[PDB]
RNA sequence: CACGGGAAACAGCAGUGAUAAAAAUUAAGCCAUGAACGAAAGUUUGACUAAGUUAUAUUAAUUAGAGUUGGUAAAUCUCG
RNA sequence: ACAGGUUUGGUCCUGGCCUUUCUAUUAAUUCUUAAUAAAAUUACACAUGCAAGUAUCCGCGCCCCGGUGAGAAUGCCCU
């Protein structure tokens, strides 16, 4: 809340914008995203494995 | 404190001492701790058989409709425990678990004249 | 049917206030309708109204 | 003691008559003390088996004293008169063991009858008494009652479509386990 | 509990669930019973939704409320 | 139209008959002291504050109402067979919540065998005390009602006190509420000990006892030997409108009697002991007539 | 503090002298009594018939001390402590 | 308290017993007296008097004084609506002048009775929790109930220690 | 503050160095409550439950030792 | 505080210091067994193990619980 002399915090401001921005920008193509490793039933790009019912 | 989401709740607190358990039936953001801070206290129950061999539940009917009619989300143990009462068509698992015990009585039956034998 | 005790805790209130009829209280299922699990959900962000 | 189960017959002797007079029997006795102000509890308990410590208490310095339910004559020594509540132990001076028996005792006593203390006028519980309402009257049976049936269709266990279970068979194959018929009706003991 | 940014163990690593043998006929009657039971209780939440739209609305512009609301300001002039 | 104990004539009458004793209305109590108050009044301002006084000690008088027994109470609202091994003990529901009068409270209980009925009296008053409770109340019944404890206080004359603690614990429609004042009744009966209860709120109820139960007879010799007759004859007035034809309220009728002359009646007609009842009504005219 | 104390005790009014001084009855309430207006002292002679003037706020000098303690702002370890009978 | 001129009026009873309460319209209460003059008398005792008895019960009330502004005493009422209640105090007594005050803008017994009701509701009997807020703490403390092992200690079979000592062999 | 930069993080449970007058298990379970996810049976959870350790405190008994004896302040004799 | 000791050859006054009560940590000396509660030098550095998954793929969860009192006169109560 607001005490008379509180800081001026800049930088909170620029990781939020440069957040978005290269997450915009760096955005996955879903063609990498959801590609699969059908012999380890592994995903490359969330390191994620597929539950034993859908093998 | 302020969280990102979640939503009220009617669930058991528990209170009690070493091997004495009790429970407060408590209307509770979910994200908040299990003993922790609540909305409204709605009722008790007493897991222990008293003198009589009674366990008491008490519930504020009046309340606990309330908060379900803002669309608060049941425990499924306060499920089984409305349910127990009457206020609650049976929980589905409540039914289930009395049929396998069933069974489990059955198969005891049988391997206690088997082995009798 | 209502639950067992809610049934009761409605004949009483509407003997309390006057109210003879016998007539057995009902629960209307018509909007409880749920669609199963199988059914797909819309990723589309909702409008608020 | 010889006294025992008549405990009462001691207080009427010659020899507590002789011995303590009309005053209480801790009237005369006194705590000793590093100070001004005692030490805010008693002495915890003033015999240690075959030992009696130092200056005993009132009440356990008489071994012909005995603290039941039963003797007013004692207990009713250690309540106020006039107010009607026990007197703390270093009041009287009695180790803590001896109050908190005589607190039990006085309480047993008062449980009895055998003790005078008030008992306040309560109005009844109730503003208007009437047995009409639903919850202490008979209600009018469910039709599903009367009949002898499961308050739902789905409390009873009802056996499935042959084409159905096939069906949950391919769903879960090799995962699957042995399938449960109707369960027993009344469940049997050991 | 663990965060978000704390890596998994080493030991947990090669493993995903594995999940419970199915009986299928008490499955199916189970499924059922959920079905029903869910439906019902849905049915008494809607109930009380509508229970707690009337007393608000009772409570806020209904008769008595209206009542105290002409009484004060008449009592007052 | 059969007389009940809250009609205003039998209230009027039972009011009457206890009497206002402002000193024993009004007594020490054991409770912690806190020094007294002193003010300094006129004659006037005296008469007042006695008068206030009076207007209280009316409402420390309030009679405890008398009931008939409550019913018993069964029904079961549900039976789930399926349910039936499954727990060892029984649930017991308590609707709590802060509006509800205590008669109207659901008290549900699930019990082993799987039927859902609601709680029976005594549990329900236990229950009620738990969740609600006020002082007085021991939710397990206390052990001084027992007879042997009640006896003794008997015969230290608590009779008073006894009746109190009944009020606190039990229900005036109870079952041991009714057992426990009419065993006080019939005791301070054997013994003549009417007037333990006469300035107490106690008294109308055992004038409505002794009413019923019709044994008149040592309140009636009480009352006369204390020398109050106004008291007496009220009573037979009483006797009379709670059994409106019998000998004695008939024979009132027919030979218009005067209150004196219609203890009189009731000692010829009706009361089991006469000669009591003649002899001391004897004694009290005569000695009264000669003193004054 | 002996000399103090007699002389104190000495000045005592009595509920006789007030009565007679005021020439009213002085009626004493007690709590566990409840409202019942004991008279302890009467004014043997010539009661008034005119009432006290009443002071809606009297006019008293007040102890900082007696003050203090009805309001529960005395917390001295010292004061409530368990001593032995008188 | 010693110092001052009617010390009883700076105790708490004293500040607790006077009986006005605003109505919620009511947000600034003005004086304006003088500090001669017979007439005026009334008024200056109730700023003496009642004024800190007035305003515990209303806390949020702006209450201000003025003095020998006008010739004549007076109070004025500001109300939330933009209202004014102007009420002229000359010959009345103290008495008077509240008892006249509780009247147009105060809250009948009723409703003050009404209010208490509401909130000696919001602490229920039948829960359970600190001392604070709650009669009981654990359920060990009702009387048939299962007493806290911190005081009886449990039966052996009720200790999880002996089912699990029970279950290993 | 965290884009960047020092640099490579137990102020999760246990542990350990250092440091301080200051010293609990590198333990067992998800059986109960809670939480997450699942349509669900259910799975996971060092939250927690039941245990381990410790005179820190209460209580209960199986347990006797400490301090003090000029006055305040209960209690002393003979030697050095 | 129900107070007590101590200024002086002595008395009174004024005025400090201390005693008597209650709790917690640590230490010394002593220590039999249970139960319950509580567990605390360190915002210094950390070996090893574990503390977040579920789920017919998407998704949804992942300092929420748990930890700590470093910082800040922060802030309590209330719009
Ligand atoms: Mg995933
Ligand atoms: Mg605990
Ligand atoms: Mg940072
Ligand atoms: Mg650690
Ligand atoms: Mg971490
Ligand atoms: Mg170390
Ligand atoms: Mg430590
Ligand atoms: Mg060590
Ligand atoms: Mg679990
Ligand atoms: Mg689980
Ligand atoms: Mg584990
Ligand atoms: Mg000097
Ligand atoms: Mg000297
Ligand atoms: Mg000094
Ligand atoms: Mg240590
Ligand atoms: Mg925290
Ligand atoms: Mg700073
Ligand atoms: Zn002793
Ligand atoms: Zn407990």
């Amino acid at each position: 809340m607001a005490r008379k002399k509180v800081r001026p915090r800049l930088i909170a401001e620029l990781a939020r914008r440069v957040r978005a921005l290269r997450e915009q920008r760096e955005r996955p193509r879903d063609s990498q995203r959801y590609a699969l490793d059908y012999e380890t039933m592994m995903r490359p790009h969330s390191g994620n494995r597929l539950p034993m019912r859908a093998w | 404190r302020a969280y990102r989401g979640g939503h009220l709740t009617i669930r058991l607190a528990l209170g009690g001492c070493t091997n004495r358990p009790f429970y407060r039936i408590v209307a509770a953001h979910s994200k908040c701790p299990r003993d922790g801070r609540f909305v409204e206290q709605l009722g008790s129950y007493d897991p222990l058989p008293n003198s009589h061999g009674e366990k008491l539940v008490a519930l504020n009917f009046d309340r606990i409709r309330h908060w379900i009619g803002c669309g608060a989300h049941l425990s499924k143990p306060v499920e089984k425990l409305l349910g127990l009462s009457g206020f609650y068509p049976l929980h589905p698992m409540m039914i289930t678990n009395a049929e396998r015990l069933r069974r489990k009585r059955a198969r005891e039956v049988l391997l206690a004249s088997q082995k009798t034998d | 049917p209502y639950p067992p005790l809610l049934r009761a805790m409605i004949l009483a209130q509407r003997q309390k206030y006057g109210d003879t009829s016998t007539e057995e209280p009902m629960l209307n299922l018509e909007r409880a309708r749920i669609d199963p699990w199988d059914y797909p959900a819309k990723l589309e962000a909702k409008t608020k109204t | 003691s010889p006294y025992k189960d008549e405990p009462w017959k001691y207080l009427d002797s010659e020899e507590y008559q002789n011995r303590y007079g009309s005053r209480p029997v801790w009237a005369d006795y006194r705590r000793n003390h590093k100070g001004g102000i005692p030490p805010q509890r008693t002495r915890k308990m003033c015999i240690r088996g075959n030992k009696v410590a130092g200056n005993p208490c009132p009440i356990c310095r008489d071994q012909k004293l005995h603290v039941d339910f039963r003797n007013v004559k004692l207990l009713e020594q250690f309540v106020c008169a006039h107010t009607g509540i026990i007197f703390h132990a270093p009041y009287t001076g009695v180790c803590m063991k001896q109050h908190k028996k005589l607190t039990q005792a006085i309480q047993k006593a008062r449980d009895h009858g055998l003790l005078r203390y008030h008992i306040p006028q309560v109005e009844p519980r109730d503003l208007d008494f009437s047995t009409t309402h639903g919850a202490v009257s008979s209600t009018p049976p469910a039709p599903t009652l009367v009949s002898g049936d499961p308050w739902y269709p789905w409390y009873s266990w009802k056996q499935p479509p042959e084409r159905e279970l096939s069906r949950l068979r391919r769903l879960y194959q090799g995962r699957l386990r042995e399938e449960s018929g109707p369960p027993p009706e009344l469940m049997p003991e050991v | 509990r663990k965060t978000r940014h704390d890596p998994p163990a080493k030991s947990k690593a090669g493993r995903v669930a594995t999940p419970p043998a199915v009986d299928p006929t008490e499955f199916f009657v189970l499924t059922e019973r959920y079905r029903q039971y869910r439906q019902t209780v849905r049915a008494l939440r809607l109930e009380f939704m509508s229970e707690v739209r009337k007393k608000l609305h009772e409570a806020r512009a209904g008769v008595q409320a209206e009542r105290k609301a002409q009484e004060d300001a008449a009592e007052h002039r | 139209r059969k007389p009940t104990f809250m009609d205003e004539e039998v209230q009027n009458i039972l009011i009457k008959m206890t009497g206002l004793d402002l000193q024993k209305i009004f007594k020490p109590a054991l409770q912690e002291l806190k020094p007294p108050t002193y003010k300094l009044m006129t004659q006037a301002q005296l008469e007042e504050a006695t008068k206030q006084a009076v207007e209280a000690a009316k409402v420390r008088l309030k009679m405890p109402p008398v009931l008939e027994e409550r019913a018993p109470i069964n029904d079961v609202l549900a039976e789930d067979k399926i349910l039936e091994g499954t727990e060892t003990a029984k649930y017991v529901f308590t609707d709590i919540s802060y509006s509800i009068p205590h008669r109207e409270r659901f008290i549900v209980v699930r019990e082993p065998s799987g039927t859902l009925r609601k709680a029976s009296w005594e549990e329900r008053d236990r229950m009620i005390q738990v969740y609600f409770p006020r002082e007085g109340r021991r939710i397990l019944t206390p052990v001084i009602f027992k007879e042997e404890n009640l006896q003794t206080m008997y015969s230290q004359d608590q009779h008073v006190d006894v009746l109190n603690l009944c009020v606190a614990q039990f229900e005036p429609d109870s079952a041991e509420y009714i057992k426990i004042h009419h065993h006080t009744y019939e005791d301070i009966d054997k013994c003549g000990k009417y007037d333990l209860l006469r300035s107490t709120r106690h008294f109308g109820g055992m004038a409505w006892y002794f009413v019923n139960k019709k044994k008149i007879d040592g309140l009636l010799i009480d009352q006369i030997q204390r020398d109050l007759v106004s008291d007496a004859t009220s009573l037979v007035h009483l006797y009379h409108i709670l059994h409106p034809d019998g000998q004695s309220a008939q024979e009132a009728k027919k030979q218009g009697a005067e209150g004196l002359h219609l203890i009189k009646v009731f000692a010829k007609t009706e009361a089991q002991k006469g000669a009591y009842i003649e002899l001391t009504l004897q004694a009290y005219q005569e000695a009264f007539i000669t003193h004054s | 503090l002996t000399r103090g104390l007699f002389l104190g005790l000495s000045r005592q009014e009595t509920h006789q002298q007030l009565a007679d001084k005021k020439s009213l009855h002085v009626v004493e309430f007690r709590e566990e009594c409840g409202p019942l207006p004991i008279v302890v002292a009467s004014p043997q002679g010539a009661l008034r018939k005119d009432p006290e003037p009443e002071d809606e706020v009297p006019d008293i000098t007040l102890d900082w001390e007696d003050v203090k303690a009805a309001q529960g702002m005395k917390r001295s370890v010292w004061s409530g402590l368990k001593r032995a009978a008188t | 308290p010693m110092k001052g001129r009617f010390p009883i009026r700076r105790t708490l009873q004293y500040l607790g017993q006077g009986d006005v309460v605003f109505k919620d319209s009511v947000k600034v209460m003005t004086v304006n007296y003088n500090t001669h003059g017979e007439l005026g008398e009334g008024a200056r005792k109730f700023v003496f008097f009642n004024i800190p008895q007035i305003q515990y019960k209303n806390p949020w009330v702006q209450i201000t004084m003025f003095k020998n502004m006008t010739p004549s005493p007076f109070l004025r009422f500001y109300l939330d609506s933009g209202e004014q209640v102007l009420v002229d105090v000359e010959s009345k007594s103290n008495k008077e002048i509240v008892e006249h005050i509780r009247k147009i803008l105060g809250k009948n017994e009723e409703t003050l009775e009404k209010e208490e009701q509401e909130k000696k509701q919001l602490s229920h009997p039948a829960h359970f929790g600190p001392r604070k807020y709650c009669l009981r703490e654990c359920m060990c403390e009702v009387e048939g109930q299962v007493p806290c092992p911190g005081l009886v200690p449990l039966p052996k079979e009720m200790t999880g220690k002996y089912k699990a000592a029970l279950k290993a062999t």
